[PDB]
């Protein structure tokens, strides 16, 4: 599957979580940002690689990165 | 001018080279 | 003379002139005298003859094909072929670039630089256009005063 | 003249069109009165 | 049996049999668990 | 970082230098030669090479082997004079 | 848990529905309660009528299920949509509102997965992680 | 699945992407699962052995087919009149008209006429009978077998080399310079003296004769006495009929210079002397680096020591030793660039200075060889830059290359790229502008208004080499110059005879058309270099994707996030540079072919006059010379050029097909294939059959590659057909 | 660096590397990247603001 990673530049805006067509990103608690929340990628096996999370990211270069890796049915979005 | 015996010797050498090529292909595939 | 012959005394050049004039005269033979077509073709013939005569007297060199060739090596006998025209270009181009850069800085120090760049302040633009006539000394003055070249630590660059 | 109309004339495409038409006219008239100049006369 | 028969004996082989067998074996190999 | 160590020849030293001149290990077998020796060698090599080159400039169908050999001293003199500098600025 | 007896939104049928891969590998389901009988757009194509009460729908992709859920949440004001994944064994799983609350808002209990303790500029180089098991993080 | 045994990520793919990517990544060993450095190097070693075996088998097949189905024995008699046949044709699709049309070469069965020049090459070497070619083919088969066995053996546990051996630079350099290059050229000189020259003089020398036949009447006494000049006395007369003893001499080593009159090629004695000299030079060069003894250098020491004290290069060449030795991609790029330059040189020099007898009069052969080697050169240069980029992505270690030349290149990459872009725009703007100016004036009927610049610089170089056509009187055109007086009695007579005769391609006369096309070539080289250099330098990162090295070399994109990131990879830079490289080589070969065609028909004025505007190229080169090719077959019959006409249209077809993949992108096809899969699954009597790999559309990078391959095949085949058919139909 | 001060960016991955921005606020709570810098030049993503650490910004003269 694709490898989705989050970095400390995260500000907890949550737009990455709201932009994901699947449910791959969720907000968890953190102390490194004013919002007190950081993005996490627990369901990375459902990622398709659209990079909508990357698009909906306001930090200078992204706090969330999608590295496209091995392809599966779910990653390829094959309904057949 | 090139005789059938000459062509057959060439074919035998080609077959030997094919056997060696198969051996090398196996060894590389490993 | 360099590797070719002067165009003023080239049979190929004379033949090309004769061919052009003969084509024009053949076109003219089918038009009544004094009609606009006849006058236009006669003027074309005159222009062709004047062009060939001027090229011959200019000192241009012509090859076996009968067409003028340019010696763009630096020879002063052929400066008018590339160097002096090139100097005129460089003058005009530096004028344009200098005034454009000046206007860019002027708009940079404005309330809305983008607005100044899409909707121009033509009084200031014409001011800079006028300034552009001594761009060589002005550009060198900028360079020596250090207002032209930016420091390596003040220009954004991608990571290695 | 209306200042808004003057700003509209100052807009980039209008100025580019006018300036390049002026330049084309300059070159065309130069070639009309001094044609076939393949060289700087020296 | 002269060498002049070798083209007619071989070209059909090299052009239809060798490709067919290679394609079949490669298919079996690529689609195999 | 997992690359295998790069093998180098025996007695391979560190020749990197940011000083005014290299360390004189750059000159190898001639590291102990004197700067005056290098100067005299360079001058003699230049003269002999120039002479032997002039003796062969209009090359004939049968050039002299000794002149051919000595003509190679003109390129040699360059290295020698460079070495002279190096050895003068390394203390010798 | 999922109740397989919930009625469906009286769809008229389409060629965009699930296929043999749904019966062989995975088939997703979405259940939601509606206050009235509205008309919504199927993620596969066409219009359907949702019922007053509980509606169960079957799709082939989690993305289709979540697109339908987003349509319900935004177009309508239905936010009680639950998503499940069903295998041929019949092992229904629960996926979308995993922790009963949508991921867009933090909730106590979640553990960060895939978080890195530096910026992207601090990643190692492939030369540094070559012929080694190190990770570029 | 276990198809891509080297990648579980592909083996577990449920689609056809697994098969495609297993095909396309089979030879990227570094990326394979569990690949160690030792295994990598040993596999590369064995693969090199196999590649050498393949080359030997290919040359053996050429020799065997020319010996069996060829007309070599009746070609060596009248080489200027007989067409050399490559191999027989056996196609069960041919009609009787096709068989009759292809029955040529003096044989009685359909044949292909060779355009490779192997006939001339072998004749010059000394091959005269078909038995010689057959023996050569046998030996090359034996050598292929030997190298295959070597490759298999060096994969065995007790014979697998170690990395301390693979990274031993000094010994490999010494052996390659001394034996592979030096002693190999010395052996070629020995061959040319013992076989080629006696064979060219009508004396058969072979294994049954060479141990009793003296290459020179004096034997080796002149060599072992120091009287080496005795080996240059009595060269071949100007009336020597190649292959016969009439007019022959006894010299074995000379420096006559120029070309043999009858054969119109370089003297074989000159070639032998050349090879002997470079052999001894290479043998000397191969004793430079240190090995198991104390003498020699160490490349690490030299590299570290070479740092200018001014500091304008920083740390100089410190760390480059380790970088190059540990990066196979750096070595691959260096080798590819050097081989590309050398093959361009091979093309440029082999048409100006033919070395094989009567090759110059085989017009189609010469054009085919030049085009072949120029295209190979461009491919190799593109590969060199691609592997430089791959090195930057994968093998570059900044800490190791702390402030050396490489790090400085990366530091001012912006300046480099911007200046390269400026020079490209400069060249393009002004070259295209001059071409359009000429087009418009000629169209309006005023060709005298064209801007025609005499290439006085190139003409000056020609005059310096000794061309008296242009009046410059510089170095060798001047009879009182020191340059002339120095070589007047060694090679200058013959060299001047060659240069100042219009019978050859040596320093062809040039004009404003040559000037303009040369600046077009400069534009092409600079723009291809721009694309490749930008790709290599931005491979590690850019302002858009400052972490590209994490994603690698050939990822598809980074999404539509920051305004769009299509083609943001160094692989994509390569993909575009391949269009530009195909454009530049097309220009080069167009120029070469048109100039030489006009010279061959004797109407060089046509080129001199029409090369100055693009309509001239479109009309007097393409349109004019495509007639015989497109008439290869027609409603009224067919001839042997029908195959080339068919391949012409084939190239057009595949080119336009590549346009499909290059313009149409994935999403459309993925949504179409979805409907196709639905249809197959719901069609009765066909749903009984089911795919084992889910049918998916091609990936983004895969589609780019496939379109590029189709485009390149169309390019190459179309121009091959055009060049060969037009040359063969005009002469 | 204080509020309303010109600071040059020193983060290499930043669109504004070696560029000047204005500090809008500095959070003393103890977060990883306290300072907030506003720029006139918009980035590729369209954002003209970012959060930086105190070691990635240098005050200009
Ligand atoms: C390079 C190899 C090759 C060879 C040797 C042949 C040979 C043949 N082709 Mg051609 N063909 C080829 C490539 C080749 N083709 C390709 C690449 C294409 C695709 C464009 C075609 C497309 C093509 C067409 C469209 C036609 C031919 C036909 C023919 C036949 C010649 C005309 C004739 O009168 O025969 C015909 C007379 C006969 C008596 C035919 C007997 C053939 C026997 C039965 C062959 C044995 C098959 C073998 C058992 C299969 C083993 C399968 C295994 C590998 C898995 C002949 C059998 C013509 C034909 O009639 O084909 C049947 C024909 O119409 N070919
Ligand atoms: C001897 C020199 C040499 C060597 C040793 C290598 C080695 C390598 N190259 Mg390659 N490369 C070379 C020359 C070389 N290259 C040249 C000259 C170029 C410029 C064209 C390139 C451009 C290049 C790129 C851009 C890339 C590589 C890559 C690689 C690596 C993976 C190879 C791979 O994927 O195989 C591929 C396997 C194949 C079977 C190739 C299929 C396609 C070929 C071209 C066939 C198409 C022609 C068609 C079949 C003909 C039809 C005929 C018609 C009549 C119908 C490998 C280390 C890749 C890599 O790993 O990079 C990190 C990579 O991305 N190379
Ligand atoms: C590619 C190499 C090359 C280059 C870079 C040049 C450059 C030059 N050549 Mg050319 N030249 C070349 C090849 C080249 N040449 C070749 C191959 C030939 C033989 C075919 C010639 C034959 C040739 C001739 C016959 C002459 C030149 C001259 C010149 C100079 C003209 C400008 C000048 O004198 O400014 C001088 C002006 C200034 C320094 C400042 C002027 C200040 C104000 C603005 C006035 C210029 C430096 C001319 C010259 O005098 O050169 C020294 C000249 O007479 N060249
Ligand atoms: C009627 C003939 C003609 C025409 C239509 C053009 C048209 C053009 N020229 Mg010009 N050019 C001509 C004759 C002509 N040239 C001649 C005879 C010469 C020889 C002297 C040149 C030398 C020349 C150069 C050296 C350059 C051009 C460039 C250009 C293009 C952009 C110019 C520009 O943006 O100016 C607007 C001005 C600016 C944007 C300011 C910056 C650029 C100018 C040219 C700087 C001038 C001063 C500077 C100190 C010169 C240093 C030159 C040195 C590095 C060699 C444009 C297509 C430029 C180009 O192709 O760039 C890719 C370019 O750099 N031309
Ligand atoms: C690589 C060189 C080469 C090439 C390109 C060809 C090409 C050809 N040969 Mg072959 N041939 C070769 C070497 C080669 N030959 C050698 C060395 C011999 C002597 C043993 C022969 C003996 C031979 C005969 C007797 C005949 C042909 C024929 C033919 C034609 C049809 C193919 C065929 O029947 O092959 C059959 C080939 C064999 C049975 C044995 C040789 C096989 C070679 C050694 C394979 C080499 C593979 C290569 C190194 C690597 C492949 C790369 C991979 C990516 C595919 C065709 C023009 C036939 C024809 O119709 O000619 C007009 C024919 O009658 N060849
Ligand atoms: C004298 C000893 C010797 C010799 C003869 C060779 C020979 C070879 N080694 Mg080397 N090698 C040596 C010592 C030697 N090695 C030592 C001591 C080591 C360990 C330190 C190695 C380690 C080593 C490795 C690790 C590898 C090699 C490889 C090779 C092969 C290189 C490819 C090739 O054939 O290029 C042929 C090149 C030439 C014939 C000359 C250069 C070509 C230029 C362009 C000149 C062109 C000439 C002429 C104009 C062409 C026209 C001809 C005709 C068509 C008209 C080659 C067979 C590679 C290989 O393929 O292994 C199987 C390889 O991977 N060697
Ligand atoms: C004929 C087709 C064509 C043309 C004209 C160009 C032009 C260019 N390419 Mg190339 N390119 C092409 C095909 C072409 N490309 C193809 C098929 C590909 C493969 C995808 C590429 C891929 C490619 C890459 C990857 C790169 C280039 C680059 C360049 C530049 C090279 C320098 C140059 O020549 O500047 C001179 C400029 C020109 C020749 C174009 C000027 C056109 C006219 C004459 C100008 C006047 C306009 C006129 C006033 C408009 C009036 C109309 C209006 C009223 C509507 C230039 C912009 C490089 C670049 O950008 O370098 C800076 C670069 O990186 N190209
Ligand atoms: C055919 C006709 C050609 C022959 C006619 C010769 C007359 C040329 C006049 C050039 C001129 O007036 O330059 C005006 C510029 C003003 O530049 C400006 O000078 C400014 C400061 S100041 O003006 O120098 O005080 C500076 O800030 C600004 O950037 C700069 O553009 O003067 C100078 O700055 C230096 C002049 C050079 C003095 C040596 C010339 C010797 C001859
Ligand atoms: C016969 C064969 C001769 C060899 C020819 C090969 C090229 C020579 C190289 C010249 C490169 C020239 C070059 O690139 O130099 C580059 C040179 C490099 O210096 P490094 O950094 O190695 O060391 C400089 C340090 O020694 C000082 O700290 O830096 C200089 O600029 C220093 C001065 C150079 C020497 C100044 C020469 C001045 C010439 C005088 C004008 C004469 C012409 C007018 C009459
Ligand atoms: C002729 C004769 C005389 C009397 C007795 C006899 C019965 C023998 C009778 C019959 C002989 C016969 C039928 C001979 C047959 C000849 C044949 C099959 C010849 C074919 C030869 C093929 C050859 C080389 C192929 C070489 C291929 C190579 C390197 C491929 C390279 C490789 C590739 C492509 C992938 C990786 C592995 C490797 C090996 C590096
Ligand atoms: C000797 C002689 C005879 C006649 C008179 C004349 C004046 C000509 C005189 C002098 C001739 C001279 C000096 C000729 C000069 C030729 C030269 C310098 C040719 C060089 C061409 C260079 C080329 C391709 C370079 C290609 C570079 C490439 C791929 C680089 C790729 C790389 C990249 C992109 C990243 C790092 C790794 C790597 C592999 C280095």
């Amino acid at each position: 599957s694709h490898a989705v990673k989050v970095y400390d530049t995260c500000i907890g805006c949550t737009q990455c979580v709201r932009a994901c067509p699947c449910d791959v990103l969720e907000m968890v608690s953190w102390d490194g940002c004013k919002a007190g929340q950081i993005a996490s990628a627990p369901r990375t096996e459902d990622c398709i690689g659209c990079k909508r999370c990357e698009t909906a990211c306001p930090t200078d270069f992204l706090s969330v990165r999608v590295y496209l890796g091995g392809e599966t049915t779910r990653s390829m979005g094959l309904a057949y | 001018m090139i005789s059938d015996t000459q062509i057959f010797v060439a074919l035998i050498l080609a077959l030997v080279s094919l056997v060696l090529a198969i051996r090398l292909g196996t060894a590389l595939y490993q | 003379v360099a590797g070719l012959t002067p165009c003023k005394d080239s049979k190929d050049f004379q033949r090309r002139l004769d061919g052009s004039v003969k084509k024009l005269k053949t076109r003219l033979a089918k038009y009544e005298k004094g009609t606009p077509p006849a006058l236009a073709l006669e003027k074309q013939i005159e222009r062709t003859q004047a062009r060939f005569e001027r090229y011959g007297k200019a000192g241009l060199l012509c090859g076996t094909d009968g067409l003028p060739h340019l010696i763009t090596d630096g020879r002063w006998s052929h400066s008018g072929e590339f160097v002096i025209p090139g100097l005129f270009f460089l003058y005009i181009a530096g004028w344009i670039g200098w005034v454009g850069r000046s206007y860019v800085l002027f708009a940079r120090e404005s309330d809305k630089p983008t607005e100044k760049e899409i909707i121009l302040d033509v009084p200031a633009a014409l001011s800079f256009v006028s300034t552009g006539f001594i761009w060589p000394v002005s550009a060198f003055k900028e360079f020596t005063s250090g207002n032209l070249i930016a420091d390596e630590s003040e220009i954004t660059v991608s990571p290695r | 003249m209306d200042s808004n109309f003057l700003k509209y004339l100052s807009t980039a495409p209008v100025l580019l069109t006018v300036w390049l038409s002026f330049t084309a006219g300059l070159v065309i008239e130069a070639n009309r009165f001094f044609p076939d100049m393949l060289y700087f006369p020296m | 049996m002269t060498a002049a028969y070798l083209p007619s004996i071989l070209v059909p082989l090299i052009g239809l049999i060798f490709p067919g067998f290679v394609m079949g074996f490669a298919f079996i190999y690529i689609e195999q668990e | 970082a997992g690359y295998s160590p790069v093998p180098s020849p025996d007695n391979t030293k560190e020749t990197y230098w940011e000083t005014k001149a290299p360390s004189s290990q750059v000159l190898g077998i001639g590291k102990d030669v004197s700067s005056g020796n290098y100067i005299v060698a360079s001058v003699v090599a230049a003269v002999v090479g120039a002479a032997c080159t002039g003796q062969c400039i209009p090359l004939t169908v049968s050039p002299n082997p000794v002149f051919i050999l000595g003509s190679f001293l003109l390129p040699y003199s360059w290295a020698l004079h460079v070495a002279a500098w190096i050895q003068r600025n390394n203390g010798k | 848990t999922l109740n397989l007896q919930i009625p469906s939104p009286t769809f008229e049928g389409s060629t965009g529905g699930w296929l043999r891969a749904a019966e062989v590998e995975e088939k997703y389901a979405i259940t939601w309660t509606s206050g009235k009988e509205q008309v919504f757009e199927m993620p596969t194509g066409g219009a359907a009528i949702m019922r007053k009460g509980e509606n169960l729908l079957y799709l082939a992709r989690k993305e289709q299920c979540l697109a339908l859920g987003t349509q319900l949440k935004t177009g309508f004001k239905i936010t009680d949509y639950k998503i499940y994944r069903i295998f041929p064994s019949g092992e229904v799983q629960y996926l979308h509102p995993k922790d009963g609350v949508f991921p867009e808002k933090v909730n106590a209990g979640r553990i960060g997965v895939g978080n890195v303790s530096h910026s992207i500029g601090k990643n190692l180089n492939p030369s540094q992680i070559k012929f080694t098991n190190k990770s570029f993080n | 699945t276990k198809f891509p045994k080297f990648s579980q990520a592909l083996a577990q793919d449920p689609a056809t992407r697994r098969i495609w990517y297993g095909l396309a990544t089979a030879h990227d060993f570094e990326s394979h699962d569990g690949m160690t450095e030792e295994n990598l190097y040993q596999k590369i070693f064995a693969s090199h052995f196999g590649h050498l075996a393949i080359i030997f088998l290919w040359t053996s097949g050429n020799l065997f087919h020319v010996a069996w189905q060829g007309n070599f024995e009746q070609w060596v008699l009248n080489p200027l009149k007989v067409k050399p046949v490559a191999h027989a044709i056996w196609d069960p699709h041919f009609g009787q008209p096709a068989v009759k049309a292809f029955t040529k070469g003096g044989v009685f069965y359909p044949v292909n006429i060779a355009t490779s020049g192997v006939y001339h090459w072998w004749y010059t070497i000394g091959m005269r009978t078909n038995n010689d070619l057959y023996a050569g083919s046998l030996f090359l088969l034996f050598l292929s077998g030997v190298f295959l066995f070597a490759g298999w053996l060096h994969l065995q546990p007790k014979f697998r080399p170690g990395l301390s051996w693979f990274k031993n630079n000094e010994s490999r350099l010494n052996h390659h310079l001394s034996g592979l290059f030096g002693f190999s050229s010395l052996a070629w000189a020995g061959h040319l003296i013992h076989i080629a020259i006696p064979e060219a003089r009508g004396q058969h020398v072979g294994w049954d004769n060479f141990t009793k036949t003296l290459p020179h009447p004096a034997g080796l006494t002149p060599f072992f006495t120091g009287n080496w000049s005795l080996y240059a006395d009595n060269p071949d007369t100007a009336n020597h009929i190649f292959g016969t003893s009439e007019g022959s001499g006894s010299a074995i080593l000379t420096f006559l210079g120029g070309f043999h009159p009858q054969t119109q090629a370089l003297w074989l004695t000159d070639i032998a002397h050349h090879h002997l000299a470079i052999g001894v030079v290479f043998i000397f060069a191969g004793h430079m680096y240190r090995t198991n003894w104390g003498i020699g250098h160490s490349l690490k020491e030299i590299l570290d020591a070479h740092r200018p004290p001014g500091g304008r290069l920083g740390a100089g060449h410190k760390g480059l030793f380790e970088t190059i030795t540990n990066s196979l991609h750096f070595q691959l790029g260096l080798a590819l660039a050097s081989i590309g330059v050398i093959t361009s040189l091979v093309a440029q020099h082999m048409y100006a200075l033919p070395a094989y007898a009567f090759i110059a009069k085989d017009y189609t052969t010469q054009a085919a060889l030049y085009t072949h080697h120029q295209y190979i050169a461009g491919f190799l240069m593109v590969g060199a830059f691609a592997h430089g980029a791959i090195f930057f992505v994968r093998d570059y270690d900044p800490e190791q290359n702390k402030n050396n030349v490489l790090a400085r290149m990366l530091e001012h990459k912006e300046a480099i790229i911007s200046h390269l872009s400026w020079v490209s725009l400069f060249l393009g703007f002004h070259t295209l502008g001059l071409y359009i100016h000429n087009d418009v004036v000629v169209a309006f009927g005023t060709p005298e208004k064209q801007i025609l610049v005499e290439p006085v610089f190139a003409q000056w170089i020609q005059a310096s080499s000794g061309k008296a056509l242009y009046g410059f009187d510089v170095l060798l055109s001047s009879s009182n110059s020191v340059a002339t007086n120095a070589s007047n009695n060694i090679w200058l007579p013959g060299w001047l005879d060659a240069i100042n005769s219009g019978k050859n391609s040596l320093f062809l006369p040039i004009g404003p058309g040559d000037f303009l096309v040369h600046h077009a070539i400069a534009l092409g080289l600079h723009t291809t270099a721009l694309i490749l250099v930008k790709g290599a330098l931005d491979a590690r990162g850019s302002k858009l994707m400052p972490d590209k090295k994490d994603f690698g070399y050939s990822f598809p994109c980074d999404g539509p996030g920051r305004g769009g990131t299509c083609d943001i990879s160094a692989w994509d830079a390569f993909y575009l540079s391949m269009f530009w490289m195909l454009n530049t080589i097309g220009w080069v070969t167009f120029y070469w072919h048109w100039k030489h065609v006009t010279i061959w028909q004797g109407n060089a004025g046509q080129f001199n006059e029409s090369s100055t505007y693009i309509m001239g190229w479109l009309r007097d080169y393409l349109w004019l010379n495509s007639s015989p090719l497109i008439n290869g077959y027609n409603p009224f019959g067919m001839n042997s050029l029908a195959v080339w006409a068919w391949m012409f249209l084939f190239g057009h077809l595949i080119w336009a097909t590549g346009f499909m993949f290059l313009i149409s992108w994935r999403g459309y096809w993925q949504e179409l294939i979805e409907t196709l899969a639905w249809a197959h699954e719901r069609t009765p009597l066909a749903n009984l059959v089911r795919w084992k790999d889910k049918p998916v559309a091609l990936s983004i990078v895969q589609a780019r590659l496939v379109g590029l391959i189709h485009f390149t095949v169309g390019y190459v085949f179309t121009y091959a057909a055009f060049v060969i058919a037009s040359t063969t139909g005009k002469f | 660096v204080k509020r309303g001060s010109q600071v040059r960016i020193l983060r290499k991955e930043s669109y504004w590397y070696q560029d000047v921005g204005t500090v809008a606020t500095i959070d003393t709570s103890g977060i990883r990247y306290p300072v907030v810098v506003r720029f006139e030049k918009v980035s590729y993503s369209g954002v003209n603001t970012n959060n930086f650490s105190l070691d990635e910004v240098v005050e200009v003269v």
